[PDB]
């Protein structure tokens, strides 16, 4: 998983995901 | 965000300038060009 | 006036680029 | 040439560029000719004050959507409100 | 271009001149589209 994760304004907001 | 920098046929792409340098009755034609244009860009993001 | 003066072309290799505007952009390709 | 204010959401008109933002000290090193600084997407995120030639960052001030958490009207009329994306020092 | 007149070659007004060393290259400009790469300090370090 660590190997996998590492390899991967104005009126606009990005809401956070429920399951961290 | 880029479509916020396109005139759509008004004098300017900045709402402050259209309102500041024009009389209130004739600015409404120019804002209505931006509002029809900016609304079309948001409808395309939501459909896509 | 002047007297007794005794054209070729050379390639301009990637020269003549001038800062187009007074804006500052960092780490951007514009 | 009205005096500068920092760390408050203040409308600003500099030498012909106008926006509303909180202006703070900037670490950006502007070359001498450059007047404003733009980030990707054509938004002005830096301005150099003409009077003292100092680079000041511009950051939009807070805007988040209040949401209301309700136990349900039948259970209770208590509610709790989430002001999204706001450090809780600017809510009042 | 500066023309050097010297005691060495008085000659006449036309012949009182020394070339010395000079080189000038004139290239005209045309409308073009260039992608300019700006580094961390804001210098244009490349273009295509």
């Amino acid at each position: 998983e660590d190997l996998l994760f590492n390899k991967v304004f104005n009126g606009l907001t990005v809401l956070p995901p429920l399951l961290t | 965000v880029k479509q916020l920098s396109s005139n759509f046929g008004a004098i300017s792409s900045v709402l402050n300038d259209i309102l500041s340098r024009l009389d209130p009755p004739e600015a409404e034609v120019q804002i209505d060009r931006l509002i029809t244009g900016r609304l079309q860009s948001l409808q395309t993001y939501v459909t896509q | 006036n002047l007297t007794t003066r005794t054209p070729a072309y050379t390639n301009s290799f990637t020269r003549g680029v001038y800062y187009p505007d007074k804006v500052f952009r960092s780490s951007v390709l514009h | 040439s009205t005096n500068l204010v920092k760390n408050k959401c203040v409308n600003f008109n500099f030498n012909g560029l106008t926006g509303t933002g909180v202006l703070t000290e900037s670490n950006k090193k502007f070359l001498p000719f450059q007047q404003f600084g733009r980030d990707i997407a054509d938004t002005t995120d830096a301005v150099r004050d003409p009077q003292t030639l100092e680079i000041l960052d511009i950051t939009p001030c807070s805007f988040g959507g209040v949401s209301v958490i309700t136990p349900g009207t039948n259970t209770s009329n208590q509610v709790a409100v989430l002001y999204q994306d706001v450090n809780c020092t600017e809510v009042p | 271009l500066a023309l050097h007149r010297s005691y060495l070659t008085p000659g006449d007004s036309s012949s009182g001149w020394t070339a010395g060393a000079a080189a000038y290259y004139v290239g005209y400009l045309q409308p073009r589209t260039f992608l300019l790469k700006y580094n961390e300090n804001g210098t244009i370090t490349d273009a295509v």
